[PDB]
């Protein structure tokens, strides 16, 4: 039968290894009866080769997919109804996108500096994400010199003063704080694994990848048996891939 | 007034801008 | 010969990449004296007391190179042993004063005596005292300690360097 | 507070680093050091006064 | 301490105040505004030809491109850029001997600078306020506390003064055998 | 670049200067520097023996020529300065303001002052050898406190907009009249003994660990071990 | 600005303001932890 | 406050009666009218076992209704019980309205039947707003709901707070008559895209394309998306490759689509004159009722995929 | 054929500032630092209440826009900029935007209305 | 349709390898036919040209001398009244006892403002800032204003 | 075997190929050799101006014949208007870029097609040894400024690999459908189903405005929140409001137009098969099809989808006088 899931979005920032693998594992349990979107913010990429062996393994073939940013799917935001960023955490996350990952801030329980969980709290569960990181859209602008209002000396339409006039095709990023308005919003925190760090063995590298599948079929099983309870239907139809996992 | 303050230099006699000047008019 | 922007490929691999472009031809040899000490006791340091049958088993039992891996032996995945002291996890107790002493060299802005490394030294082997009688006093640990000396001044000879060497091979000796 | 952050601090081998403006003062005598050229002392065209 | 008072300004123990690091502004658009650290007083001098204390520079509020990139490319290199200008000594001098004020749009500047730590305003909206309890702070007080002989050498390296000469310059700067 | 309803000129000197006719030694400088100079430098000459890489050629001398050139005027073995990155003060609040450093862009911060701020000591204030350096920062979109590159350093000053193609400084005579004396550095007759701000600055930046453990003449000795003992 | 919340003491006069400064126990010991945050 | 009533009790009716139980927190009154009493009692028991917040009232007339309560929200099974209990009924909510009285009604009736309840109201003083849900019965459980408010301004904006109890999407279409409007064209463009989706697809299994789960994934970046093609493609692919194959029996069928869609014609002017003033609507009606009389009535609204020509055949023989 | 330009020697006709094709990165904010929303209390249960219990001054009628709102989310994921696409005048925008930032921060909108 | 009516109207085809001038000047080994223009341009301008001072060097003394050798001596005379005040505000601001709001170091900071605001110091001044300095037990920088005093 | 870029050309000027031009210019940092083909060499002169003025990354360079575009380019890519032009200058001119195409070429074309044609080109392109991509594209001229075009590339896996970075560089959502005419069957089926959504937001106004709803976006709002919700609806619904509430008022010219929708709804249905010797019958579509015939046979052809409501009833007038006739 048709179900009630109006659709599934998957956020992400590149939309190359996590969300492919998200997109494969989803697709299968749910034998293909909702229409899950897998999406990022910058296109220009490949699904790593990595991503597809490891998803070989279990039976999932996501070679056919394709990197697809979710430009077609803002304006669409309120018709779907499930909405999943996978994205990093803040306290690891790193800017140059070339160097393994920080410490997270440690705690203590009942060498690492640990802190004391009264003094630093942990970010309560209870609470929601408004706005991830995953929640930007390209703006693309360019100011032309060839417009009069640009190319006089008294305009406030370049970055700059005495160098040039205008700017050629700058990209900005906004906001969509529209996550909110979707019925089922969760965020999935889980490391980078489609960039390999410095000196590091294939097998290393792969193995990264084998444990971001593990977390995957973990989230993608709590998710399904959230949304049995919300839709009220079967969702979790193809269950040989969950009996290697419970077992 | 009508003329520029570059005039003097521009139609200088013997200048590369007077003579083209000289050949525009006078072909 | 430039290539099309795909797959976010990144502007330079290093924070001193391009700065290396930045130093002329001595002191490239200046600090390649500094940094090619630093890599290579990092590279060599999951292996640290490793004999030479055992450093040819590390490559043996991993055979797989996609000839972008380099070799196993430098920066193995093997498991240490005591595994370590806080700081030392990547480096041997003879970089850490390695470290110190360059630490002073870079606050001293050129030559300077060797009561302003006395008590760093002494204190990492106060902290390391296992570490401190395997090693204090032998050839290895003291030529390491002094081979960051003609840094100061490359263009010396061999009469200015050993006399003021001369000061800290006996405080690394005593 | 104040102890955890400095175990912390000296534990971390990235802000090791000195840093210049938080170190020390660079100057703190009323005059430079050293002669920039001014003051001048003459006067020039359209200035009547002088001195 | 007027009949009536200034409604639109109001401040605190009369004019004029304790000397503030403000960033004042200008009369002109949003789109050339920019501001000016200076040390001013508490209600500003409008009855002077001195009107400020000491002027400490000049923040621009809005990014420029970045001109430098192809200089030497490093990381976050490509990104936009915000402008300031910073007085050091006279900050010191008059953070340090005189005890300013600080406002907190000039604290979270030179929080980015890396002379001051973050403002008591910039908060982690998602790590909440600690919450504290004597015992817990008995207890790690005396899990680990420090000498007291070298708590106060380290206060009189930090706050008296920190270039004390050694034995071995104390052994320099006495005279020799034509003296001694 | 030319604009299009408008005339040009040319530049028939660079700067307003004096004539090297109107002195001897001024004669003599400049015979001295075109003796040190080359006539026509090519990509293969010692001024561009700095391009060991063929990307850094392919860098330089494709589509950012002309920034790469009017970085430094003279030929310099360089293109500017090696890049160097600062230490972060301890914030004693901990994880609770550890976020408020990073930022969307880059923070630039110049030094302002009686001491900094020369056009007329600008290669000076800008000398990494010295001490009273005119300090920049650059705080990173990530946190990080990094050095300003050399363009980043000269952008602050007014604008110097020639260039020389000439002068190699390692080309100049140093034997026959170009003799500096060690002689002529003693006639100003620095001692210690006389003023003690050179021995300061050197206890300014010597540590001062050996505070704390000054009762732990009594000279610094290395641990002894009891249990080797 | 010196916070009055509506659980303080009210002051039932018609000559003057409707809400006192005098606190809850409660309001003290959450203005002391708020005061060590601020002292550190 | 105000008093709250809410009047019937049937597969849709129970769970707004839950949410104003847990969602009043002993701030406005409860009472519960049902078709029958034992029902009331009922849902009023399942109310009380649970636990309940606030008081709660059982009433078996509507006299009490509406001298008690301010507030009457009505959620009934048919117009025809809505027509009963709002104006047909000698004590009528409506023909004994006091003053001041707002009555909702979630039913979803004609035009012409929300026109007289909003006449008759205006005349007694009351508000009447006509509000037709849209939803689940389990997403009416979790709070999710489509009501479209006809009615007043200031009636529909002092009746947020008790809208935004059971439902999250409460839109104000302006005057009375044009909420009960909206879900007759909601469900008529659920019908036209349901036909242009199964079409759709014909046409993408006749041209030989084997790979639909990529065909999906582009068509959602086109102009030609809808929610309808993202909902039914996956039950049209086996429908269309096993044409032998039933399908499946789903929570909306035909004639619950078709129930809603017998009130539009009766609720449109005429459209004798020129015959057919509509033709993908009555294209895709003609279809639906194709897939009625045929055995699939009961079953999804994706049936509609093997009668396509059939509703060419009132197409060809009528004219 | 022919290149663009009289030149045909040059890469670029009308020679531009190099610094002019360099490129611009940006970062979002969201990069940095995430945006997280409170579940309502018992103290505030809808949004409706939290705009009464803002609601202190005379000129800042804060309890008269519970319509220009949808739902918790809603008050709480709109910046100042949408205030005023909804049509909210200053004063009032300005407090429901701080008492947003406050209850944020851990401060419920606890204060006493200064009307009387 | 935005896009077709705003052509280039603005810029212009940039100069070409070893090209002339508008006037008609070129960059040769002989520059007597070619001239100057700037007695042409008007003689001040309200601003700065993009080409004014553009490339403008300093001498090399400037960057070659030493830390304050530019200060000639200046024989700053006073009133003798003001003497006395100078005199007793300094001897008052080197006694300042250490509390918690002034260091022992103070003592030798305002003996060192006082000669480089040009005063001549006292013997009180000396004697002052050597017991105050060995009132808090700072024997070294009572021996800096021992070699202060040998200094002047 | 010249470590060299690569040289990729546009063909085709006009709507949409004019901001490809520009996307491959801006973002190409010199990656690339860019070539920009006319039928008018102040077209490519005006483009090149265009592009050298607002500032680009890479050295352009204006082709007027077919036969230097081949000899210098790469990759082609062609964005043309008609499937005539494109059949011109792939086929059936003397220089064209199939039948003279190298050993290693590629080239791509995003104009909307027929199947057949299509097909020749693949296959002709197999012959000579080249390879051809079919990806028509999907969006506006001011979706393709924002570097999000909608492509279905049929042809080789490998090539479609190694374009990828091209096609990134104007286009976001790209897919790879298969073999070659699969992008074209999907192009077709994606038109079919905007003219069908057209036409069912068409009545769905006519029923608001019939049935007494003043505004429209909260009906968007609704049917967003609902099953009813489309694109072409969001799309549209101001502009069908301000159409049915103003009967007189005349549609504006979009960059859409109702005869190319019934050219390439026309390449459906010669593509489409038939059953028996006859057309498989499909009502809502045959609807829009009448709808659309008759906006167009009012010579309001070259304005916007939306004047199709003005022609609903009389595309019915249509079915009767076919109705007439025995
Ligand atoms: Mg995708």
């Amino acid at each position: 039968m048709s179900t009630s899931s109006r659709g599934i979005l998957i956020a992400g920032l590149t939309n190359r290894a996590r969300t492919q693998m998200a997109e494969g594992i989803l697709r299968r349990l749910t034998a293909g009866t909702i229409f899950i979107k897998s999406g990022g913010v910058h296109h220009e990429s490949t699904i790593h080769p990595l991503a597809v062996k490891v998803m070989k393994d279990i039976g999932i073939d996501i070679s056919k997919q394709s990197v697809t940013s979710l430009e077609a799917a803002r304006r669409q935001q309120n018709t779907y109804d499930v909405y999943i960023s996978i994205d990093c955490s803040y306290e690891r996350r790193t800017l140059d996108k070339s160097q393994p990952p920080r410490a997270e801030v440690r705690r203590r329980e009942s060498d690492p500096v640990r802190y004391d969980p009264l003094l630093v709290p942990r970010t309560p569960s209870h609470w929601s994400v408004g706005v991830d990181a995953t929640d930007v859209r390209r703006r693309w602008q360019i100011w032309s010199p060839r417009d009069p209002s640009i190319f006089h000396e008294t305009s406030t339409r370049k970055f700059q003063d005495h160098l040039y006039e205008g700017e050629p095709l700058f990209m900005q990023l906004r906001q969509c704080p529209w996550r909110t308005q979707a019925k089922v919003s969760e965020r999935w925190e889980m490391d980078e694994v489609a960039i390999r760090y410095p000196v590091e063995r294939h097998s290393a590298h792969e193995l990264r990848f084998v444990q971001a599948r593990e977390q995957l079929l973990q989230r993608s099983f709590d998710l399904l048996t959230k949304l049995e309870k919300h839709y009220g239907e079967r969702l979790l139809l193809d269950r040989a891939l969950l009996e290697e996992f419970i077992s | 007034g009508g003329v520029p303050r570059i005039y003097y230099a521009w139609m200088r006699p013997g200048s590369f801008t007077r003579r083209r000047f000289e050949k525009m008019r006078n072909p | 010969v430039a290539k099309l922007q795909h797959n976010s490929a990144p502007t330079t691999l290093n924070f001193y990449e391009k700065s290396f472009q930045q130093l002329s031809d001595v002191q490239q040899r200046q600090t390649g004296l500094l940094i090619g000490a630093a890599v290579g006791d990092a590279a060599a340091r999951a292996l640290d007391g490793y004999t030479a049958e055992e450093v040819a088993a590390v490559a043996a039992e991993s055979g797989s190179l996609q000839d972008e891996d380099e070799d196993p032996v430098v920066f193995a995945s093997v498991t240490p042993r005591e595994h370590k002291s806080g700081l030392l996890r990547h480096h041997s107790y003879t970089f850490y004063l390695f470290s110190q002493l360059l630490r002073v060299m870079a606050t001293s802005r050129g030559d300077f005596p060797v009561q302003y490394v006395k008590n760093e030294w002494v204190a990492t082997a106060r902290a390391h005292p296992d570490c401190f009688v395997r090693e204090h006093a032998s050839l290895l640990h003291v030529l390491c300690i002094t081979m960051q000396l003609p840094v100061i001044y490359p263009w010396a000879d061999d009469s200015t360097l050993r006399e003021y060497a001369s000061g800290f091979l006996e405080f690394l000796t005593e | 507070f104040r102890d955890v952050e400095e175990r912390r601090h000296s534990r971390d081998v990235v802000n090791e680093l000195p840093n210049p403006w938080y170190d020390y003062v660079a100057h703190a005598l009323p005059f430079p050091d050293r002669d920039a050229g001014y003051p001048d002392e003459y006067g020039d065209l359209g200035q009547w006064r002088a001195p | 301490a007027r009949a009536v008072i200034k409604r639109r300004s109001p401040q605190l123990w009369g004019a004029p105040g304790a000397p503030i690091i403000r960033m004042r502004g200008h009369h002109v658009v949003w789109k050339f505004q920019s501001y000016d650290l200076v040390v001013e007083h508490t209600h500003k001098r409008r009855n002077s030809d001195i009107r400020l204390l000491h002027y400490l520079g000049k923040h621009c509020p809005h990014p420029q491109k970045s001109l430098w990139s192809p200089d030497t490319p490093v990381a976050q290199d490509r990104h936009l850029f915000m402008l300031t200008t910073v007085d050091i000594d006279a900050f010191k001098y008059w953070f340090g001997v005189k005890r300013c004020r600080l406002s907190m749009k000039p604290w979270a500047l030179l929080a980015k600078a890396g002379l001051l730590p973050p403002s008591l305003t910039q908060n982690s909206k998602i790590m909440p306020k600690p919450l504290f309890d004597k015992e817990s702070l008995m207890r790690y007080y005396l899990a680990n506390r420090k000498d007291e002989d070298v708590m106060a050498r380290e206060k009189y390296l930090n706050y008296e003064n920190s270039m004390v000469k050694t034995e071995e310059e104390r052994a320099a700067e006495r005279p020799v055998a034509p003296y001694l | 670049a030319r604009k299009h309803g408008l005339f040009y000129g040319k530049m028939r000197f660079a700067e307003q200067k004096i004539t090297f006719y109107s002195d001897r030694f001024l004669f003599r400088d400049l015979v001295n520097r075109r003796e040190a100079s080359y006539a026509n430098v090519w990509e293969m000459d010692d001024p561009y023996r700095f391009l060991q890489t063929e990307q850094d050629y392919e860098d330089y001398w494709g589509d950012n020529y002309d920034v790469y050139r009017r970085m430094f005027p003279e030929m310099i073995g360089r293109t500017g300065e090696p890049v160097q990155q600062y230490g972060q003060m301890p914030i004693w609040a901990g994880p609770h303001r550890q976020h408020a450093n990073k930022s969307e862009h880059n923070w630039m911060f110049a030094e302002i002052g009686v001491n900094v701020g020369h056009e007329a000591l600008k290669k000076l204030e800008l000398d990494p050898t010295n001490e009273k350096r005119r300090r920049f920062v650059i705080r990173q979109p990530d946190g990080t406190l990094r050095s300003a590159k050399m363009s980043e350093m000269r952008a602050w000053y007014w604008k110097e907009e020639w260039a020389d193609f000439r002068f190699w400084a390692p080309q100049m005579e140093w034997g026959i009249e170009n003799t500096p004396s060690q002689e002529q550095y003693q006639e100003h007759v620095p001692d210690t003994t006389d003023a003690d701000f050179r021995k300061q600055r050197r206890i300014q930046s010597r540590p001062v660990k050996w505070f704390y453990e000054s009762h732990y003449e009594r000279e610094v000795r290395w641990p002894d071990v009891i249990n080797a003992a | 600005r010196q916070i009055r919340p509506y659980y303080n003491l009210p002051s039932k006069s018609e000559h003057g303001r409707k809400m006192t400064g005098f606190l809850t126990p409660y309001r003290h010991w959450m203005w002391k932890q708020n005061e060590l945050w601020r002292n550190v | 406050s105000l008093n709250v009533g809410v009047v019937g009790m049937g597969n849709m009716g129970v769970p707004i009666a839950r949410n104003l139980g847990f969602k009043a927190r002993s701030a406005m009154y409860l009472q519960i009218h049902s078709r029958a009493l034992s029902k009331a009692k009922r849902v009023c028991d399942d109310l009380s076992v649970d636990g309940a917040t606030c008081a709660m009232r059982i009433h078996d007339r509507y006299s009490t209704m509406t001298k008690w309560c301010d507030v009457i929200v009505l959620a009934l099974a048919d117009v025809k019980a809505s027509r009963h209990a709002l104006l047909e009924d000698n004590e009528s909510l409506i023909m004994n309205a006091r003053k001041g009285q707002i009555i909702v009604d979630h039913t979803t009736v004609d035009a012409e039947t929300s026109r007289e309840c909003a006449h008759e109201a205006a005349r007694r003083g009351a508000y009447f707003l006509d509000a037709p849900m849209s939803g689940s019965p389990r997403a009416c459980f979790n709070g999710q709901l489509l009501l479209m408010v006809g009615g007043d301004a200031e009636t529909f904006q002092k009746m947020l707070p008790i809208f935004h109890m059971y439902a999250d999407n409460v839109f104000h279409m302006g005057e009375s008559g044009s909420g009960t409007a909206a879900k007759m064209i909601s469900q008529a463009l659920v019908a036209s895209h349901n036909a242009a989706a199964a079409e759709a697809l014909s046409m993408a299994h006749a041209l030989g394309i084997e790979d639909q789960s990529k065909l999906v994934q582009v068509l959602d970046a086109s102009w030609g998306s809808s929610t309808m093609l993202r909902r039914n493609a996956p039950l049209l692919q086996d429908l269309i490759r096993n044409p032998d194959k039933t399908p499946p029996t789903s929570a909306v069928s035909v004639d619950r689509l078709l129930s809603d869609l017998a009130h539009l014609d009766a609720s449109l002017p005429k459209r004798g004159g020129e015959d057919e003033p509509f033709p993908v609507f009555d294209a895709a009606l003609r279809s639906l009722a194709a897939a009625s009389d045929a055995g699939m009535g009961d079953r999804d609204l994706a049936s509609v995929v093997h009668y396509i020509e059939a509703g060419e055949a009132e197409l060809r023989n009528r004219t | 054929d022919q290149t663009y330009g009289p030149h045909k020697s040059y890469k670029y006709t009308y020679m531009p500032d190099p610094r002019k094709l360099a490129p611009i990165e940006t970062t979002q904010r969201s990069e940095i630092v995430p945006q997280s929303i409170r579940p309502p209390t018992s103290y505030v249960p809808n949004h409706e209440t939290f705009l009464e219990r803002a609601d202190i001054h005379r000129l800042r009628p804060t309890s008269d826009f519970k319509a220009s709102f949808k739902d918790w989310n809603d008050l709480f994921t709109c910046d100042k900029r949408q205030l005023r696409v909804r049509g909210i005048p200053r004063m009032t925008r300005d407090a429901i935007r701080t008492a947003v930032q406050a209850f944020q921060n851990g401060n419920p909108p606890e204060r006493f209305d200064t009307k009387e | 349709k935005v896009d077709s009516f705003h052509a280039n109207t603005q810029y212009q085809h940039a100069w070409p390898l070893l090209s002339h001038d508008d006037l008609g000047n070129s960059d040769q080994s002989n520059n007597t036919k070619n001239i100057m223009y700037s007695m042409y341009m008007p003689k001040r301008n309200k601003g700065t040209a993009p080409w004014f001072r553009g490339a403008d060097t300093y001498s090399v003394k400037y960057c070659e001398q030493g830390r304050y050798e530019y200060q000639r001596y200046l024989m700053i005379n006073r009133f003798p009244s003001e003497y006395k005040k100078h005199f007793l505000s300094f001897l008052s601001n080197i006694r300042m006892s250490s509390g918690s709001a002034t260091i022992p170091q103070e003592a030798l900071h305002w003996l060192l403002r006082m000669i480089v605001d040009n005063f001549n110091p006292q013997h009180v001044h000396y004697i002052a800032a050597m017991k105050t300095l060995q009132s808090a037990g700072e024997l070294d920088m009572a021996r800096d204003v021992w070699k202060i005093m040998e200094r002047q």
